[PDB]
């Protein structure tokens, strides 16, 4: 289990996050993807928690893992609620 | 307001900063940069308050300053015009999915188009002060 987060998976995640926000009226397949996207968010948060992007914390003042562990899941929650 | 060799004031400031960071390396700079592009792209409508946007923008800039700096851009000295937000996507996407120069070109050309460019700089100089202080 290679510990360090790769550039490509990080890239894949945000991409999927953007496709998600473009799905557009019975399409309930978007909700599944939010469930998927929450879980790999946690996946990435934990990896970055154990093995941190150093330069990110120095320039941002906040740990990068938190962005995946907490903020994106918050966001994907916000999209979940917006629904009817 | 649109820039004229403030490359010696930013490449240094950031040079300045990164030297206070022992474990600094290129793979991580690259990732933080990518993360900040999306972080910034997020702050728009594809929206969020103006103040909050160029903060991410400024955050991307610091990483572009590092790349070229860690690349040792040998004295290289491009202003591009962008019609749409999607025309910035495309650009990043091939510099990324199919690949230093463009990485630093990008946060600036946005400034030219999306904003003022002497208006981004004031966010960068402000934070790095708070940052050089923290470290």
């Amino acid at each position: 289990k290679k510990r360090e987060v790769t550039i490509e998976e990080i890239g894949e995640f945000h991409e999927k996050y953007l496709k998600l926000l473009f799905t557009n009226n019975d399409r309930k397949k978007a909700l599944a993807e939010i469930e998927k996207l929450k879980e790999e968010s946690i996946y990435l948060g934990e990896k970055l928690r154990l093995v941190p992007n150093h330069h990110y914390d120095a320039i941002k003042g906040k740990p990068m893992y938190k962005l995946y562990l907490y903020e994106y899941p918050d966001r994907l929650e916000h999209q979940k609620k917006i629904i009817l | 307001t649109l820039t004229i060799d403030q490359l010696q004031e930013l490449l240094q400031i950031q040079k300045e900063f990164d030297d206070r960071i022992p474990t600094l390396n290129l793979r991580d700079s690259k990732i933080a940069y990518v993360v900040e592009f999306f972080e910034w792209f997020n702050t728009l409508e594809t929206g969020k308050p103006l103040d909050v946007q160029l903060d991410e923008l400024a955050d991307m800039l610091a990483f572009g300053l590092s790349i070229a700096n860690q690349s040792g851009v040998s004295l290289k000295t491009l202003g591009k015009v962008y019609f749409n937000t999607s025309s910035i996507m495309k650009d990043f996407m091939e510099d990324f999915v199919y690949f230093e120069e463009d990485s630093l070109s990008l946060p600036l050309n946005i400034a030219y188009n999306l904003y003022s460019i002497d208006q981004l700089i004031d966010a960068y100089k402000k934070k790095m002060k708070r940052n050089h202080e923290r470290q």
